[PDB]
């Protein structure tokens, strides 16, 4: 009574029969704004189902020589459903989440990916390599959308600061032998109780490959991971005009 | 007036922070207790799934047969009371008399904390930090030389008028706070609340403060907080004429009553600029060192 | 006795003990720290959580 | 005119005194604090969290710094081979530098208690094998065979279900506390070895790959404890910033 | 000879201190205090009070610098046409520079609450009309026509017996406590925009003058706090005072 | 033209929700708006030149000659106040003395 | 508490919190004020109040 | 401004004064002590062997 | 002006004077004036035993 | 990307080789009739 999970929220459902559990972040359910904590006057929105549910992004493949993929958040909704034109619609925002990575394949597959949230995953650069030059990573780069970038030097994180005491943070591991799915529930995290969600990231979402795919000629060489997430307890605030940037 | 019953039985407005966790006192250690041999099957303490994410519940009372053990060592050094109340060096002023840096008897020094590896490092462990602070200036000559030389010390906060010279008017300190010192008496040392309009410092800030397009011009903006810009500190000597003592400014930073949120992995390449987490990536450097053969150390 | 309760951790479960000789809170020592701890927030952060002895994965 | 006598630490600045200063800002009330969550009271809740040992620092070039986080179980002549050896010691310079264990630790100076050790496989749910993970106290040399290995504390790991084993390397010390050891007379402070041998053989079947990975993560337990606090020394920094 | 240590911070003249100095005058009782009115116990009693926000701030030479006080209203061809704009930032070099709330909060670096803006129509007793005083929140462009700007707050004034509406600014940031605004970085701070517009049109019979003026005039409400004081930038001197 | 303010809010002009205010008056008041110490005098003591070359001067105490504190108490019509004056002599240069 | 009542506010309705170590009240420190605010008195100096619902001119 | 007045034997360093001096390590806790046997409490039981 | 530096085991010796070992960060430190009164500290029982 | 907008289960293969996909009741009208090509679209329940 672990290794399956039904997660239900609105008018979507997510079976798994190959679960481990559900990670919640930093033992914090997500929730809404306290009174004592809110500033804003304006009464929010809190629209309950067609924004709370599962939206799918796109597929990565795994291929032998990946390095790894991050998606940057709420970026990865801001052009997909009605939580994305509130978002346009509205200045502020507040919503936890729930990610939910799938890889599937054989029990002749073998392999790991370390599935992590790391807030505030701000981006480095290469500084042309020599490190004389303070350049700036592209927007492009910064806030990629649900396609997702992928990462040029892994072990740095393309920040500086090293993979391996990434499991500080929220994690789970795909182990193609134990599991294909990864579970992780995201509270609110951000020094204030409202911001916006077309500026600022909350937080970033790594998918890295620590072991390497592996399988013999035969086999089926396609392996997708596909990520798979909804809001919780969202709210928005301040309404004007819809702008995308 | 709420009369349907999917508003009735609704979560909808729960501002509680519901929480599976409690925090326990640990002043110290925990203690062994005595453990024997096991023989059984079914309960396996030592195998685990990391894929879970979470940590081992193992202990060596399941694992090894055990002595009792009171322990009486402290955990009270590990806060972050003990860890950051530990003056560290922040910044460092020249006031020469020449040359191209300063040589017109003021200095501007904008705020950052994030120009010496040391306490930078320290402080980039967190992603959110709220604290008082305690500011200490040690002024003296390169030489090391201390010299009966009159200074002033204006912190400029954001929207007040900067200074042009040393003898702006701006120095007159009538709301701005100000400290005058002479060299021959020991560091000034001033304490400072939490001055942001958030509720914590953030040294990483994933995003763009304004709004519009972002292009190849403007590009610097990505990382910039606002709420983190405190000000300007200035120094000039106090005088209607020029020095002829140079001098050098150190600033000495404390942290008091500390709250820290969110720990990140901690940084093993080198800084190059200020508050921009940027490497070089063509000498990217393990963060440990190496052997040669794994079987041999 | 008489001073502003204008420190960074009031409005915070831990109490401190310190020395102070003006009004202004965030002037006073850095104390005393309770000593608690919550290391099953980091290490431990599952809903469904799991004993020593169970195997985790049924 | 309250008579006093001015004693010695007068007009000093120390760096660690928890004394009183001036405030520059009177009735200033600062922002009221929010509920962020993560909220981090003392460091060891973060000595407690399992991060990556890489064992196998082997590589230096660039592309290879992933190869630095798993180390290889292929399949052998059956003959109780060694397959990795690492030392126990976290403030050392090996494998530990990749942990926050061993990044805090270089913040202070001496420590006690008991570590994790936590080994996952990373193969095939067709692979199958048994390893023996052995800590071998102070005094012991490095083991030429297993048999001299089995003498110190270890465990069997038989790969399954559970694709994970923890070796707890208990606190064994003449010492309450102990210090960051490194070459020559601070070898007073070895913690010891930690030696993985094939008890029978890494088994595959056909189609399967015949090679696997093992990926460790090191932590430690609830009666760990750092002390004298200090600066870091395993990690430098070329001046001039910016 | 009570042994003390003195620490640093001494021989400091910090201007902010709240101390005890020597007097010079003993036993001097001063003049007895007498009824005066209009004791000022808060400077948020004077932020309350709506002084003049000067929209039309377009002229620049001495004559029309009464011009600058209030803005016109004509009749228009009934597009729904804009008559003004202006930000609702107070700190901020504009139309609200001319009013107390915009020069006390020159003296702070940080402000909370809510703003009014109260339009006063200067007309003729048989004019008529309507208008849409819009509030875009941040993010929000210029509007480039009516029905953008409809989507934020809002107000619809009728002209009539009473010549006054007050347009609410509220409280929306994401922060608790907001800073000076200005070109760059610190436009994170920004409170928004106030556009003005035309609903129906200014209708007049004959006889009546074609044109009237309308008079702004902003305050704040019980809400409203500053914080973190300092001194004053949009206002300079020439030195040599006499 | 009644010449009040507006006594309007703003749970009566939009849709409004529960803020509980902490935000604290105390730095509004005059005591804190004031008690900050600004220049009101400068008074040189040359050796030679036209101001005052005899070794001692005399000025006259008004605190309307730099503009920061003026424009500050020039806010108000009457005032009631204790003060604190405080002296800090220097060189030019602003060089220490034995003096 | 031996000490003359000889400062610009002995007689005044605010009360103060004040550290002194002479006799003379005016040397003593600034204080914490009271906290209390009077914006009828410049906002709505009116002998005829009227409500925020009432619209004024009847 | 608590008025105070120095008086001679200041700034002076008696290697025979009981005072005071400031730490250099707050919320040090040491080693505990065990029991070690031969603790010597005064040199007059060193004086009668 | 000096600056007094402990340095424990693990941490890193300064090399030279401008040395960024000396921010003392963690390490403790003591800046002084050779015209004021002699330094002063008190220490713990600082050894593992 | 555009069908998951809508209601969706997600069935990983496994032990229990079935998934139920229940089509909610989502109509204007209390009951339906059978559509078919013209007017009678306006009963239509959807697509899976
Ligand atoms: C009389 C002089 C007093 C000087 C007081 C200075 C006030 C400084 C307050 C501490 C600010 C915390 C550090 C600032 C934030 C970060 O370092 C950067 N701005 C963001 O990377
Ligand atoms: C030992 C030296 C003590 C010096 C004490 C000086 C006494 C001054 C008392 C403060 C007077 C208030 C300011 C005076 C009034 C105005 O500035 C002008 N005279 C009128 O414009």
């Amino acid at each position: 009574s672990d290794r399956v999970a039904q997660l239900t929220i609105g008018n979507s459902t997510i079976t798994t029969q190959e679960a481990a559990n559900i990670i919640v972040g930093y033992g914090e359910w997500p929730s809404y704004c306290s009174d004592d904590d809110a500033t804003a006057v304006d009464k929010p929105t809190r629209p309950d189902v067609s924004v709370n549910r599962f939206y799918t992004l796109d597929t990565k493949l795994w291929e032998k020589s990946s390095k790894g993929w991050y998606w940057k958040f709420p970026d990865v909704l801001t052009e997909t459903g009605v939580f994305g034109q509130n978002a346009q619609f509205h200045y502020l925002y507040r919503s936890g989440f729930c990610i939910h990575v799938q890889c599937n394949a054989s029990k002749f597959h073998q392999g790991a990916l370390l599935v992590a949230i790391l807030p505030e995953y701000v981006i480095g650069t290469v500084a042309g390599g020599t490190g004389t030059e303070d350049s700036h990573p592209p927007y492009k780069q910064t806030q990629p959308g649900a396609d997702g970038f992928e990462l040029q030097h892994p072990y740095v994180l393309d920040a500086g600061i090293p993979i391996s005491q990434l499991t500080v943070c929220h994690h789970q591991r795909i182990n193609l032998r134990t599991n294909n799915c990864a579970t992780i529930i995201v509270p609110y995290m951000n020094t204030l109780p409202f911001d916006s969600a077309l500026n600022h990231c909350n937080f970033g979402l790594l998918v890295v490959p620590i072991s390497p795919l592996d399988f013999d000629q035969g086999a089926t060489p396609v392996i997708p991971i596909t990520i798979t997430l909804a809001p919780m307890c969202s709210e928005f605030a301040g309404l004007r005009q819809a702008v995308t940037q | 007036g709420d009369r349907v019953a999917d508003v009735i039985e609704s979560s909808i407005g729960d501002s509680v922070s519901r929480a599976l966790t409690q925090a326990l006192p640990a002043p110290t250690g925990q203690n062994t207790q005595v453990s024997s041999h096991r023989l059984d099957t079914g309960e396996v303490p030592a195998l685990q799934a990391a894929e879970i994410g979470a940590s081992s519940n193992t202990s060596d009372e399941s694992m090894i047969e055990t002595r009792c053990v009171l322990n009486s060592h402290s955990t009270a050094e590990t806060t972050l009371d003990s860890f950051f109340s530990r003056a560290g060096l922040v910044g460092e002023i020249d006031l020469p008399l020449e040359g191209t840096t300063n040589p017109n008897g003021y200095a501007n020094w904008d705020i950052d904390i994030t120009g010496y590896a040391q306490m930078r490092r320290k402080v980039e462990l967190f992603t959110y930090m709220r604290f008082d602070a305690e500011f200490t200036f040690v002024a003296c000559t390169p030489t090391g030389q201390v010299v009966p030389q009159l200074l002033q010390y204006m912190f400029v906060p954001p929207g007040a008028p900067k200074p042009e010279s040393r003898e702006s008017l701006a120095w007159q300190t009538a709301t701005n706070p100000s400290v005058f010192v002479k060299l021959t008496d020991p560091p000034a040392q001033v304490s400072v609340p939490f001055m942001s309009p958030a509720s914590a410092y953030q040294w990483f800030y994933d995003g763009y403060p304004t709004f519009g397009e972002h292009k190849q011009e403007k590009d610097l903006e990505y990382g910039a907080c606002p709420n983190n810009m405190m000000g300007t500190f200035s120094v000039r000597t106090v005088g209607s004429s020029k020095s002829k003592y140079p001098l050098v400014v150190r600033i000495y930073m404390r942290m008091k009553h500390v709250r820290a949120w969110i720990p990140r992995p901690m940084r093993n390449q080198n800084y190059l600029f200020k508050a921009n987490p940027n490497y070089a990536g063509n000498s990217i450097k393990p963060t440990g060192t190496s052997r040669s053969a794994i079987t041999t150390l | 006795s008489h001073e502003n309760s204008n420190s960074a951790t009031e409005g915070s479960t831990i109490n401190y003990t310190t020395i102070n000789y003006y009004k202004d809170s965030y002037a006073a020592t850095a104390g005393k720290q309770s000593l608690k701890q919550d290391p099953d927030k980091f290490a431990n952060p599952v809903k469904d959580i799991f004993t020593e002895m169970a195997a985790p994965l049924k | 005119g309250f008579p006093t006598e001015l004693k010695p630490g007068t007009n000093q600045f120390l760096t660690t005194d928890d004394g009183v200063s001036a405030p520059i800002l009177p009735n200033f009330h600062p922002t009221p604090c929010i509920h962020i969550p993560g909220e981090v009271r003392n460091l060891l809740e973060l000595c407690q969290v399992e991060t990556i040992l890489e064992v196998n620092n082997v590589p230096t070039n660039a592309t290879s710094l992933m190869e630095r986080l798993r180390f290889p179980v292929s399949a052998q002549a059956g003959k109780g081979e060694l397959c990795a050896v690492f030392r126990a010691d976290p403030g050392r310079d090996g494998p530990w530098q990749s942990t926050m264990l061993g990044q805090l630790c270089g913040y202070y100076t001496q420590w006690s208690g008991s570590l994790e050790v936590t080994f996952m496989f990373t193969g095939s749910f067709m692979a199958t094998g048994k390893m023996l993970i052995a800590y071998t106290p102070p005094g012991g040399p490095l083991p030429k065979d297993r048999a001299t290995a089995m003498l110190g504390t270890h465990v069997i790991w038989d790969f399954g279900l559970q694709s994970s084993v923890t070796l707890v390397i208990p606190w064994i010390s003449n010492t309450h506390y102990r210090a960051h050891a490194r070459d020559g007379v601070f070898d007073y402070y070895t913690t010891g070895l930690v030696s993985i041998w094939y008890q029978t053989n890494y088994v595959v079947p056909i189609g399967a790959p015949n090679t696997a990975y093992i990926i460790a993560l090191a932590a430690a337990q609830k009666n760990f404890t750092m002390k004298l606090c200090k600066d870091t020394s395993h990690i430098l920094q070329t001046a001039s910033i910016q």
